């Protein structure tokens, strides 16, 4: 107790040199008192949030949408200049096919109340950037908001049951094996294999359920829309329900070797 | 002595009003002078319509340093977690956070400087806005993002954010906003009848399906994540992911899930979706599932 106190007065008197033969310790209350006395302003809580959550602070329109203020942060969360922003409408910085939502969060038709919504903006052929907005309304009717930025080939994946039909296949397939995602989706993977190779490819299978969880791998022919036999590896995983373990499919990741 | 008098103006040049600052014993005002020094310390490093700022936010901000102290909470805290910013500055965030959590605060506070994780931490606020003390309190799931950066020594700048509970919703939602529910496996349970303007799929047909069959496979590090995040925790919010549409393409997401629990045995029955829609159907020619060419 007397413990804590003492080490509170001398962390007081550590960081200020102006007190620091260490004095009274009233003489080191009304020195901090002095020291705050030529001292929770706004800028370093602007500086505070684009630190924590990369935002910025904007006033606009409920009605026009014409922004009617934009801080300086703006600069550094989109590339963009603060005298682009000043004097259009959300509408203009927003991606075309986000403007009607836009509208809704806009209007006043449905309710001092609070927004909290999402959409892209382009930053400084345009490039939009995913940003989170919370705000609420306020007469000055407008909404006042803060823009936040959270931000935190050789091969295919696909995924298949456990029996090897294709269940899912990314679309990076049409530039290695040659086929559009549909005709690859419903056959099993051992029907485009060489013969030859077939067996190896289904223990293979076998084992990766059998070793749940561990990666396993496999070399075949794959024969390609050209009819190609093109040397591949696959590996292969199956992946289980985080809750009840359950295995919800076989991740493989086919690589033309 | 007129020690308790210097106190007093002490208080009252602490940045506060002063009906809380003089209801204030001596040790609390003196960790509240401590911590806002170091905070202004370390804001000389970082910086070299505040209403509007805070009242604008959907969280608190909060700088910690590497030994667990709160050196600085900003004053909106309290309208999320009832515990206010007198009562806790100056603390240790173990002393405030879920245990079972600690080693992850303790895994973002050390040392890339960007952070972003899901913590829970005490609230004695209820969704009347009536408040409880210390002893009753219930664990609040917090996103929280920041940065951890060095003084002259580390310190982590977060912003934390609780996520809404779907049943006690505040806040209006917009035309590609739509509620999802789950059973604790994920599998598709009930969802809302938007879907079908918005991804194509009708309610039906999802109903007793694995969602993690209908989200594009190079997310799946993501979503697993969160789910086991919603299993340690109760709630989460994704990251954006893309949920593949009922004809070919897919769309993009962003959703917060919720555990909630039976009021009468007091177990996890399901799971409560939040989902933001956050673009049109991309690369809708090619189709990536079985579920799409069996719907050509
Ligand atoms: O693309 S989904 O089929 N996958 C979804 N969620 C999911 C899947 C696998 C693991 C974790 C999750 N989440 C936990 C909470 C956030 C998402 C989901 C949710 C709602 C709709 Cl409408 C559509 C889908």
């Amino acid at each position: 107790r007397r413990n804590k106190m003492t080490a509170y007065i001398t962390e007081l008197s550590d960081m200020v040199p102006t007190c620091s033969r260490k004095p009274d310790k009233l003489t080191i209350l009304r020195m901090a008192v002095s020291h705050m006395k030529s001292l929770l302003t706004d800028q370093e809580l602007k500086h505070l949030i684009l630190e924590a959550a990369d935002g910025f602070l904007f006033i606009v329109s409920c009605e026009t949408g014409r922004v009617v203020y934009v801080s300086d942060s703006v600069t550094p969360v989109l590339n963009q200049p603060q005298s682009e922003w000043f004097g259009s409408t959300l509408y203009d910085q927003v991606h075309p096919d986000d403007v009607d939502k836009l509208r809704e969060q806009l209007s006043t038709s449905e309710n001092g109340s609070r927004r909290s919504f999402i959409c892209r903006m382009r930053c400084g052929e345009p490039h939009f950037v995913v940003v989170h907005c919370t705000g609420y309304i306020k007469a000055w009717f407008c909404l006042v908001a803060i823009g936040r930025l959270q931000v935190t080939p050789t091969e295919f994946i696909s995924r298949h049951n456990i029996e090897g039909i294709f269940t899912f296949v990314d679309h990076r397939c049409v530039a290695t094996v040659g086929y559009q995602p549909q005709e690859l989706l419903g056959k099993n993977i051992v029907e485009f294999c060489h013969p030859e190779d077939q067996q190896l490819l289904r223990d293979s299978f076998q084992q990766v359920v059998k070793l749940k969880g561990q990666v396993l791998s496999v070399m075949f022919r794959f024969r390609s829309k050209t009819r190609e036999w093109l040397w591949m590896r696959t590996s292969s995983f199956t992946f289980q329900n985080p809750y009840s373990d359950e295995i919800e499919y076989i991740i493989c990741t086919n690589t033309n070797v | 002595s007129k020690e308790t008098e210097v106190f007093y103006e002490l208080a009252h040049e602490l940045p506060l009003p002063h009906s809380v600052s003089s209801h204030l014993d001596k040790a609390s005002i003196m960790r509240l002078a401590i911590s806002f020094l170091r905070t202004h310390k370390l804001l000389s490093s970082v910086c070299s319509m505040d209403n509007l700022y805070l009242k604008a936010l959907e969280g608190f901000i909060a700088v910690v340093t590497q030994d667990g102290d709160m050196i600085f909470l900003s004053e909106n805290i309290s309208k999320f977690m009832g515990l206010t910013q007198v009562e806790l500055t100056g603390h240790s965030i173990f002393d405030f956070t879920h245990p079972c959590d600690h080693e992850e605060i303790r895994e973002n506070l050390t040392l890339s400087t960007e952070r972003d994780f899901f913590m829970r931490m005490k609230c004695t606020v209820t969704n009347r806005g009536r408040t409880v003390n210390l002893k009753s309190a219930t664990w609040k799931v917090l996103h929280c993002t920041g940065q951890v950066r060095v003084y002259n020594l580390s310190c982590l700048i977060i912003m934390c954010e609780p996520i809404q509970h779907p049943s006690h919703m505040d806040i209006p939602l917009d035309s590609k906003t739509f509620l999802s529910r789950h059973s604790m496996d994920m599998k598709f349970t009930y969802c809302d009848d938007r879907i079908l303007e918005l991804i194509g799929y009708h309610p039906e047909e999802l109903l007793g399906r694995s969602a993690y069959e209908f989200y594009h496979a190079l997310d799946s590090e993501n979503m697993t994540k969160s789910h086991q995040n919603l299993c340690t925790k109760g709630q989460v919010v994704s990251g954006q992911y893309r949920m593949l549409a009922k004809h070919g393409g897919y769309v993009w997401l962003e959703t917060q899930g919720t555990v909630i629990y039976n009021p009468r045995n007091l177990q996890p029955q399901c799971i409560m979706c939040v989902n933001y829609v956050l673009s049109e159907i991309e690369k809708n020619d090619v189709v990536f599932s079985m579920d799409q060419t069996e719907s050509l």
